[PDB]
DNA sequence: TTTTTTTTTTT
């Protein structure tokens, strides 16, 4: 109640500095192909050649990259290629946005920075997949009481629990003040070592 | 894993007349790409009924028409098929009296419609379903009828009749009574020529044994298929159907029970699995002319090498399963005579040898391989067993292992574990290449063109060094010949070869190209090279030089004996050897390549 | 890549999303400190020898090594800075005091911050009114009633009433005391609101 | 038995049975625990965790460790044979060292421990050198 | 969809 972690800036221009969902998020993987060769640290993959594929953390290729392209290019995983950008929009209410995950609008709004082409429809495809999926957590989660709700939030992300945790939250807490039962002074953080 | 889309998503790179006519403007296509205007034209030049849609085009095109679509299915796909005449017409109105009516498949990614035949529910009535799953039956493919045309002889006429039932689009039951006086004046005639029937089948897809709970008998579903769709799903197959659901009603005197039952009016077929590799790119097929190209000396070896990296020596047995991989030439001659063109292997050795490791390498590499053992398979198993049915009670003839795996690769492990009185029922299909039986109310000759790789222990547990060849294998002299290459795998305990077994093993346990064979192989099996009186006269040679006892050496024991069916095993080395080289002509130095081979195989060395 | 072991420091902070302070880790810590070291000289190395020979080929291996170290930066400033918040709550919820199943999960710098950062609020908090301020830390609540009916769960010394006037506490013994009191113990398990 | 079913396995233990009055003070114990009539409730919910989480190989010194006590195994064998050839016997082969290997791995992942060293090899060969000699007697 | 009798393939 009084345990304020710092949230999360995925969304915006660039994620903070301090928020530990962000630091797990930009760990995720990603393929680049280099444009040059790797002196003295071929080791991992001694130097590597150029024009290679190879698995990066996200937060590496931020400052390998540049305009010119001087270092290596990359190209966006399958999840945000073109296939899938047809499937999101059949019917996005199906798919299992935590197996793609478990951050889903949260990479791929990191993929911005990398100024590819195809921008103008990524941006689109992550409006069109949240505004789908509104109307079925909107309702599943000031709507289920008393429930197990672990099978309700199965199939989404970080993004979308955070979500459902305040829908719940005041669900919860209208109900008890129904009840009588909002008024009674009780231990706050103790009961969580109980 | 969820297949939300017929093309697998992840790797795919490498009134009434509102309806009809938004159909007929999105088929237009032209003014934007030209996507089907590329199809139409496309399937006229093939002369087929039915293409297959987008629905994905069709969300980015209209999303008001697409939703409509995938929930009135029936009173859509009458107004589709309508505008699709229409606009077949408004190419070649020719073509479009050749066939009675036009059909739609559909294709593409339904948002909850993919469906498995468990959750297939009855909120999916008169709704575009995407159903998955097993064939396991299928039923007789019969007529039925959709129109009729009569004749009258009296008054010179012509009457004609349109027929539906309710397996159609617009289900009303007509009675096929087949007017025979219209009139009670004059009489008629049916004429069948110019009457218009078309096919029938119904097939039961059932969910896949993986993805049951497991707790209960996996549900069916009943397919109907239709108009040249008909036989395209055989009994144990992986199909993706997509078709109207529909539920089909009866009454049986006047009082029907409200149960009915629920069909699938399938529209489109997909095999989900890729069963073969003949989509080879034009890059693939550049490299492959390269690479028969760079060295013709050093490109057999070069292949065999890497045949099997996971083991460690036995240079020659992967040389001679590279030939089997391959492959001779079936000679038939003209008077209707026929020559194998096969190669068969036994491999005998101590054990831990990774003979059964050889095997089961051969197995994946080469496509419609068979596994058998020498315990699990009997005599009459291996070829053809006669037995009856539970419907009709009529015997029939069961196809044994080595008549499915025609044209293939047999693998039989533990080949000496089998009794005398199996082997027996192989020596017509080894070597003549088909079976004959002969039963009590069966007669019949099946086509077994095969090839046999065999892996034997030998007697005593383990290869007694000294006895002979000949006292360390079981087999008559009969068998043996068979059997055109007989590897002895011997196992030595000199300590230096260990050494390097182990760093190979160890190194395996610590983790030319793998998936290029399967193409180059794929490709050079087909060519066909023909023999040169250049090497002709040295095998001929070879062979005269082989069969003559002294000549060979002493001290020296045979493995197997030399007969005029050796001669012809060195011919088709010979032709699996120029195969590699995709070279089309046998030369000396073929005809060399595989004497040596022969000269290792056949002679072995006894110690005391 | 690099930075296999800051990423363990994290990923056990982010199994606790309850805000419960876990024990310190003074081994991980220590062990990329040391990473961090490693990285720092034998990249010096080599980057004073692009100025010695010309191997400015080199300047990849740079960024790779240069940068590779602001990861391992952030990934112990966060959890240094995480583990400050999830201690501070523990003097708007406990109290002043803690007890020592507590007091024995910080680090032995962390009091320091502690006793500062509670010293420098019960600063502030004297300082709003003219008698002794007003006391923020208790009223979490909007008043429902002016007396409050308790009934203890543990034993406890000897409670006070301004008055000189104490009360025993033993357990199971319900008293009848102003909620302008009993707020510090009910927050923390001791005595318990019955009479809701 | 032949030597090649019993070959099939990789691990024999001649089993024994103790008939002595101490351990007869056991079986006495023994016998009341069941006339009065670290968990496995647990104990398998962790190997269902284990099993599912660890992916374990070989590190480079234990390689050079096996392949010096298997070349040292095998090379007395010959000796052995050669001479006594009691038309029965048991010598090493490389199935035998691939179950070496195998046994190694399931050690380290006891540990969750993704990379195996000579903390268990040699204990797991002595432990064979039981397994092995059990059959060789 | 059950017995009983008789012939032939199969484990
Ligand atoms: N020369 C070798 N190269 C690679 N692996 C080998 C070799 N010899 C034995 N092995 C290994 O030892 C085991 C031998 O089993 P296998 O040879 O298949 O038994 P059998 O010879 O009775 O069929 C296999 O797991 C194989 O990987």
């Amino acid at each position: 109640e009084a345990y304020f972690r710092v949230e999360s800036g995925a969304l915006g221009p660039e994620e903070n500095f301090l928020s530990l969902d962000d630091i797990l998020m930009s760990h995720e993987k990603l393929p680049v192909r280099t444009e040059t060769a790797m002196p003295r640290l071929g080791a991992f993959f001694n130097a590597v050649p150029q024009g290679s594929k190879l698995e990066l953390p996200l937060w590496l290729a931020k400052g390998l990259f540049d305009n010119k392209r001087r270092i290596l290019s990359v190209e966006l995983p399958k999840i945000y290629q073109e296939g899938w950008r047809t499937v999101f929009s059949a019917d996005p209410n199906v798919v299992d946005l935590h197996k793609m995950g478990p951050h889903f609008y949260g990479f791929g709004s990191q993929l911005l920075h990398f100024d590819s082409p195809e921008n103008a429809d990524i941006s689109q495809s992550l409006l069109q997949t949240f505004i789908g999926r509104f109307r079925r957590i909107m309702d599943s989660s000031q709507n289920a009481y008393n429930e197990d709700t672990s099978a309700l939030v199965a199939r989404l992300d970080e993004m979308e629990r955070g979500l459902f945790q305040t829908g719940q939250k005041g669900l919860n807490d209208f109900q008890c003040w129904e009840k009588g039962q909002a008024s009674q002074i009780t231990a706050s953080n103790l009961v969580q070592n109980y | 894993m969820l297949p939300r889309s017929p093309p697998l998503p992840r790797g795919n790179l490498w009134e009434l007349r509102e309806a009809q006519r938004d159909y007929l403007d999105f088929l237009d296509d032209e003014e934007d790409q030209g996507i089907y205007q590329s199809k139409v034209r496309e399937l006229i030049s093939d002369n087929q009924y039915r293409l297959i849609v987008n629905v994905n085009d069709l969300r980015r095109k209209n999303e008001k028409r697409a939703n409509r679509l995938l929930n009135n299915a029936f009173e859509e796909l009458v107004a589709f098929q309508r505008a699709l005449k229409d606009f077949v017409a408004s190419i070649d109105a020719t073509y479009a009296k050749q066939y009675e009516e036009f059909y739609v498949g559909l294709e593409g990614s339904f948002g909850s419609k993919h469906v498995s035949p468990r959750t297939l529910t009855s909120c999916f009535l008169s709704c575009v379903v995407c159903v998955e799953g097993i064939v396991t039956k299928c039923s007789l493919v019969r007529p039925k009828v959709v129109r009729s045309v009569h004749y009258c002889p009296a008054t010179k006429k012509t009457i004609e009749r349109r027929y539906s039932d309710l397996t159609t689009l617009v289900a009303f039951p007509s009675s096929s009574v087949y007017p025979t006086k219209d009139e009670e004046n004059n009489p008629l005639e049916t004429e069948y020529g110019l009457s218009v029937y078309k096919d029938h089948q119904t097939i039961t897809i059932q969910e896949m044994p993986e993805k049951a709970p497991a707790g209960q008998l996996p549900r069916s579903v009943d397919v109907i298929l239709d108009d040249d769709l008909v036989d395209k799903a055989k009994p144990g197959d992986r199909v993706q159907v997509v078709g109207t659901y529909r539920c089909l009603p009866g009454k049986k005197g006047g009082y029907t029970s409200g149960t009915f039952r629920t069909v699938l009016i399938a529209c489109n077929v997909k095999q989900m699995s890729k069963d073969a590799q003949p989509s080879f790119s034009a890059e693939d097929i550049a490299k492959i002319k390269k690479f028969s190209k760079t060295r013709s000396k050093d490109i057999f070896d070069q292949l065999a090498k890497s045949l099997a990296p996971s083991i460690h020596g036995h240079d020659y047995v992967k040389k001679a399963i590279l030939c089997l991989l391959l492959g001779g030439v079936e000679r038939d001659l003209e008077n209707g005579s026929h020559i194998r063109g096969d190669i068969n292997i036994l491999l005998i050795g101590d054990p831990s040898v990774a003979k059964s490791q050889l095997l089961r390498y051969v197995l994946c590499t080469a496509p419609r391989a068979i596994p058998t053992t020498g315990r699990g398979s009997s005599g009459v198993g291996l070829t053809a067993a006669v037995t009856t049915d539970q419907e009709t009670g009529e015997r029939r003839l069961e196809a044994g292992a080595m008549v499915l795996a025609d044209r293939g690769v047999v693998c039989i492990d533990e080949f000496d574990k089998m009794s005398d009185m199996d082997r027996t029922a192989i020596h017509e299909v080894m070597e003549q290449g088909r079976v004959t039986i002969a039963k009590a109310g069966i007669h019949a000759r099946l086509n077994a063109r095969c090839s046999v790789l065999a892996a034997a222990n030998p007697v005593y547990g383990r290869y007694d060094q000294y006895k002979t060849p000949m006292e360390n294998i079981g087999l008559q002299d009969s068998l043996l010949s068979r059997f055109d290459l007989l590897f002895i795998m011997l196992d030595q305990m000199d300590p230096e070869q260990d050494r390097e077994i182990s760093d190979h093993v160890l190194r395996m346990h610590r983790y030319v190209s793998a998936a290029f064979m399967k193409k180059y192989i794929h490709v050079a099996k087909i060519i066909k090279p023909v023999l040169t009186q250049e090497s002709a006269t040295y095998i001929a040679e070879e062979y005269s030089r082989l069969r003559s006892q002294d000549s060979m050496s002493s001290d020296t024991a045979r493995t197997s004996p030399v007969t005029a069916r050796t001669l012809e095993t060195l011919i088709r080395l010979a032709t699996a050897h120029a195969k590699a080289r995709m070279s089309k002509t046998v030369d000396l130095q073929d005809a060399e390549e595989a004497v040596e081979l022969v000269q290792y195989a056949y002679f072995k060395k006894v110690l005391e | 890549m690099f930075c296999e072991k800051a990423m363990e420091l994290i990923r056990e902070l982010h199994r606790a999303p309850e805000g419960q302070l876990p024990a310190f880790n003074e081994d991980g810590l220590r062990q990329v400190l040391e990473e961090m070291k490693a990285l720092y000289e034998q990249n010096q190395s080599d980057v004073n020898e692009a100025k010695s020979g010309g191997r400015s080929d080199l300047i990849p291996t740079i960024k790779f090594r240069h940068c590779s170290l602001l990861r391992n930066r952030r990934c112990t400033v966060a959890y240094l800075y995480d583990r400050l918040l999830r201690i501070r709550a523990l003097r708007w919820e406990y109290g002043s005091v803690l007890p020592n199943a507590l007091r024995f999960h910080m680090a032995a710098e962390e009091m320091e911050w502690f006793n500062n950062y509670k010293r420098s609020l019960a600063t502030y908090m004297r300082s709003l009114g003219g008698d002794e301020g007003l006391d923020i830390t208790q009223d979490m609540k909007p008043p429902k009633s002016l007396y409050i009916e308790v009934r203890c769960l543990k034993d406890y010394g000897e409670f006070e009433v301004d008055d000189g006037t104490s009360v025993l506490l033993k357990k199971n013994s319900q008293h009848f005391l102003p909620r302008w009191k009993c707020e510090q113990l009910i927050r923390q398990g001791v005595l318990e609101h019955i009479l809701s | 038995f032949m030597p090649t079913i019993l070959s099939r396995f990789d691990m024999i233990f001649i089993v024994k049975d103790e008939h002595n009055e101490e351990r007869d003070v056991m079986l006495a114990k023994h016998v009341i625990t069941l006339h009065v009539s670290i968990d496995l409730a647990k104990l398998k919910k962790f190997i269902a965790y284990c099993r599912v989480k660890c992916g374990p190989r070989l590190s480079a010194e234990a390689a050079e460790k096996l392949k010096n006590r298997y070349i040292i195994m095998r090379s007395g064998a010959r000796q052995h044979e050669r001479d006594s050839d009691r038309r029965s016997s048991i010598p090493i082969t490389v199935r035998q060292l691939e179950a070496i290997v195998r046994i190694a791995e399931a050690l380290s992942k006891m540990k969750l421990q993704p990379f195996a060293t000579e903390a268990d090899v040699e204990e797991a060969l002595r432990l064979f050198q039981v397994s092995t000699l059990d059959a060789a007697l």
